[PDB]
């Protein structure tokens, strides 16, 4: 027997007197939503398919568009899918990396159009 | 007549509003814990019977602001709702909830409300075993600020597999003290009929059988509508208060779509006849 | 306590034919409630009384279409087009609209049928009533409609009325046609007064009295 | 004048621009400098 | 299924008392009002009552004369009726049956009551096997038995359609009666007829052979 969507031991618990709408109850080491990110960890497992959590940035210092942001949701992985929660996307502009490349990224608007950029961030090395 | 679609993620796109609700509400859940804070859209459209709320409840260091609006003029939710939002600090309230079995363990904490209008309030959700999946994910028992629909007073609901309840009133901690355990509450003295299930072999003449109400749920009442993902031919059956009568505050608590009520004086009144 | 009055309080139909009886009440039959409880309760012979319906519509469980409920105020009104053999019984209704319930008449229901004859025998007294001392002899008339029928028993040339008992049969779910047990009720010193007991009577299959005898030794 | 500095509890007050307490921030009712003086 | 069954019948000296059943089963019993029903007359209907097992309620009709007791057992799902001082009009068939709740009103019953009150004591019958001296019919005849009840069925009851009995008939404080069933010329006396007849007011069975 499973429900709703929430993660890591998260509670789904819903109310009747509004829509019947759901929310999560994290613990602590988790929030967002659907408890889709850890604010936590300092680096990333190598290839950081999975490092979610926050620090939105990259090499050069520039943000990371949120992936709820607009210019994304053109773009290839981005927070309206289908999937999304399986790749760390939520309303957050932090960095995250569902394409197994080198290390985690961001998309950060340069230029003009947005980019992707490889995201700062520590590895465990 | 139209309105907007929203997800939680808020997806924004559209719908017609279908038929049966000529309404677009806007749903909001508002979560604080410690320094840092939270939050959540809803955009749909919802049945004509449906009106504005609040109620927030605090779980201990974290608070859970809830909230929703109707509007039914054609395209209202989308952007904002309805500098700072919270103007003031209104009048004062206990709350707890059994998220963390924050009401049960004697947890009560003082959550002044976000607005003068939002009151005390005991509200109350048990369930027998499993309806569903081990049923709704609505706290066994919650307290705190809010305004409900008609709460000025009290209303609610019962029979021998569910209590539903509500309490309110505007007196600084009026909520206080211990938690209603229906078991707790007294012999209303009517005699009705409770039962859930369809036309037969939920609902039938069978399964039917007396029992006795507690507390102020001195009617007796029965529903109809569409229920939860679209299997119809549904109906209840237990003593209640007027509350659920006028209206439906059942039409949200037990979540089905243009619904009727109706209910009779002496007891018994309730059998399907 | 209400008066309970049905009407027509004797009738017979015929199968596929209209069935309309009416019940009345003294005042109002409508409850505090702005509900009215009058019904109809029906007791199917040979079994027991069942509720063909109640709230002056409303029908029971495995009642057919075929009944249809009426009425309001102090008059009521219940129909049947298709009516049936299983609706041969006994026709009441009731009000539960006021303490103490009260009871219509019992309208009585048949279902009539073609003429046919009664088949009979008629019979000597049992050695074992003639051990005793009485000595009874019967006429049976077995399925016979209409339910007229006219008892005779004649001595010896020499006709009698006295003595007489018959029991009549309800009309069956059946045939639908009655039956009938004659008793001639009798001491031992008479019995053997006499020979020839020629027995007779009247139905309308034959306008000439079927008949049938015995004798004292045989 | 808010400046939230002040013994950064005594306890909320209704009377004030802002509110030093813990709770501020759920009403939003936080003054400019809470955090910086309480929550250290 | 709804389950009523009362006791069986009962003979009773006049202005004395009786205890007369009534069963369920098809229900939570504690869930419905019951009933009495006299049809008296062999014919005219009239109400005695309510009860109410939860709330343990009591009707009487004003002409009852409170002669009446309504009763129960929770444990038995059972409906009782004591009914002391007795008479000659009270003679009748008294049902039960359900409300319910409140409400009056009822829709299922029982079988019925068999009750009747007189001065002569039980008096068992004679049966005198009437029979004859293409079809054939059997003459059984119950006689100088008094009071109620008494029935009968054809070789332990296995001719059943198109068989005949008619109703005891009654006088000088003793009832006699009539019983027949018809069959083929080729029927008899080829495989021996036995009428089974009984007496509960008397409590004794007895088996009548035809005897050509
Ligand atoms: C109607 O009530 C019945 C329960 O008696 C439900 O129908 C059965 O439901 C199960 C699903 O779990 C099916 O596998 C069976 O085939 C159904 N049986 C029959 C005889 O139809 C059903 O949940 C209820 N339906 C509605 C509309 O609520
Ligand atoms: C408080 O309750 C009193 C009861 O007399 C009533 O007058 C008043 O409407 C209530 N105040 C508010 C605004 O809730």
């Amino acid at each position: 027997p499973s429900n709703c969507d929430c993660l890591n031991g998260g509670t789904c618990v819903s109310n009747k007197y509004f829509s019947n709408i759901h929310w999560c109850n994290c613990p602590k080491k988790f929030g967002g939503q659907h408890c889709e990110i850890d604010k936590s960890k300092t680096c990333y497992e190598g290839n950081g398919h999975f490092y979610r959590g926050k620090a939105s940035t990259d090499t050069m210092g520039r943000p990371c568009l949120p992936w709820n942001s607009a210019t994304v949701l053109q773009q290839t992985y981005h927070a309206h899918r289908s999937d999304a929660l399986q790749l760390g996307l939520g309303k957050h502009n932090y960095c995250r990396n569902p394409d197994n490349r080198r290390r985690p990224w961001c998309y950060v608007q340069v230029g003009l159009k947005p980019l992707v950029q490889e995201c700062m961030v520590h590895d465990c090395a | 007549l139209r309105c907007m679609q929203c997800k939680t993620n808020g997806d924004c796109r559209v719908e017609e509003c279908a038929l049966g609700q000529d309404l677009c509400r806007t749903t909001i859940v508002r979560l604080w814990e410690e320094g840092e804070e939270l939050e959540l859209v809803e955009k749909s459209c919802t049945h004509s019977e449906k009106t504005n709320r609040t109620l927030s409840y605090r779980t201990g260091l974290k608070i859970t602001s809830l909230t929703e609006v109707v509007c039914g003029l054609d395209l209202c939710n989308q952007g904002n709702s309805g500098v700072t939002y919270s103007r003031s600090r209104y009048l004062e309230c206990i709350s707890c909830g059994s998220s963390d079995m924050s009401c049960e363990r004697g947890r009560h904490q003082s959550l002044q409300c976000r607005s003068p209008e939002e009151q005390c309030l005991d509200v109350v959700t048990h369930w027998i075993q499993e309806g569903e999946e081990g049923r709704p994910k609505d706290d066994r028992h919650l307290r705190g600020c809010g305004y409900l629909p008609g709460c000025p007073g009290s209303n609610g609901f019962h029979n021998n597999d569910t209590f539903h309840f509500l309490k309110c009133c505007n007196t600084t901690k009026c909520n206080e003290g211990p938690i209603l355990e229906l078991e707790n509450l007294p012999q209303n003295g009517r005699q009705c009929y409770s039962c859930k299930g369809n036309s037969t072999h939920g609902c039938s003449s069978e399964e039917t059988f007396l029992i006795d109400c507690r507390g102020p749920m001195n009617q007796c009442l029965v529903a109809t509508g569409t229920h939860e993902p679209k299997n119809q031919s549904y109906m209840v059956r237990g003593c209640a208060t007027a509350s659920m009568c006028q209206h439906a505050h059942l039409g949200d608590a037990f979540s089905m779509n243009h619904i009727d009520v109706s209910c009779c004086t002496k007891s018994g009144c309730n059998h399907p006849d | 306590d209400v008066v309970m009055t049905q009407t027509p309080l004797t009738l017979s139909v015929t199968i596929g034919q209209p069935a309309s009886i009416s019940c009345k009440s003294s005042q109002s039959l409508l409850d505090s409630d702005g509900k009215t409880y009058l019904n109809w309760l029906l007791q199917r012979p040979g079994q027991s009384p069942k509720r063909l319906i109640y709230l002056v519509s409303k029908l029971d469980s495995g009642v057919p279409d075929r009944f249809t409920g009426s009425g309001s105020g102090t008059d009521f009104t219940l129909k049947i087009s298709r009516v049936e053999a299983e609706d041969l019984g006994v026709y009441y209704c009731w009000q539960g609209t006021h303490f103490p319930l009260t009871f219509g008449a019992g309208t009585k229901l048949e279902l009539k049928r073609a003429d046919a004859a009664p088949t009979v025998s008629i019979f000597p007294p049992s050695s074992e009533q003639l051990t005793s001392g009485g000595a009874s002899v019967v006429c049976f008339l077995n399925n016979f409609y209409p339910k007229d029928i006219n008892v005779k028993w004649k001595i010896d040339g020499s006709e009698r009325q006295n003595g007489v008992l018959n029991s009549w049969t309800d009309q069956d779910s059946k045939d639908s046609t009655y039956s009938m047990s004659s008793t001639l009720t009798l001491t031992k010193d008479e019995y053997e007064r006499h020979n020839s007991y020629t027995c007779e009577a009247t139905h309308k299959t034959s306008t000439s009295p079927i008949v049938k005898s015995f004798n004292r030794n045989e | 004048q808010e400046s939230c500095k002040g013994r950064c509890t005594e306890g909320f007050n209704v009377d004030k621009k802002c509110q030093c307490d813990e709770l501020c921030s759920y009403y939003q009712s936080c003054c400019t400098d809470y955090t910086a003086e309480c929550k250290p | 299924e709804v389950q009523l069954q009362q006791s069986g019948p009962e003979l009773v000296k006049t202005g004395a008392s009786v205890k007369i059943s009534c069963k369920a089963s098809g229900y939570s019993f504690t869930s419905y009002y019951m009933h009495w029903v006299k049809q008296s007359h062999g014919k005219s209907l009239e109400w005695i009552g309510e009860i109410n097992p939860y709330n343990g309620g009591a009707s009487y009709n004003q002409k009852i004369k409170g002669r009446a007791t309504f009763t129960v057992d929770t444990s038995s799902r059972t409906a009782y009726m004591q009914f002391n001082s007795l008479t000659s009009e009270d003679s009748a068939v008294y049902y039960c049956a359900r409300s319910i709740y409140g409400h009056s009103v009822l829709d299922y019953w029982g079988q019925g009551t068999s009750v009747s009150v007189s001065s002569a004591k039980t008096t068992p019958p004679s049966v005198y096997p009437l029979a004859p001296g293409s079809m054939v019919t059997l003459g059984c005849l119950v006689k100088g038995y008094f009071p109620e009840p008494v029935t009968v069925t054809w070789n332990s009851g296995s001719l059943s359609s198109g068989v005949h009995t008619f109703p005891a008939v009654l006088q000088s404080d003793l009832y006699t009666l009539s019983s027949s069933v018809t069959v083929p010329s080729s029927t008899w006396p080829s495989q021996t007829v036995t009428c089974n007849v009984a007496h509960p007011a008397s409590s004794t069975k007895v088996d009548k052979k035809i005897v050509p």
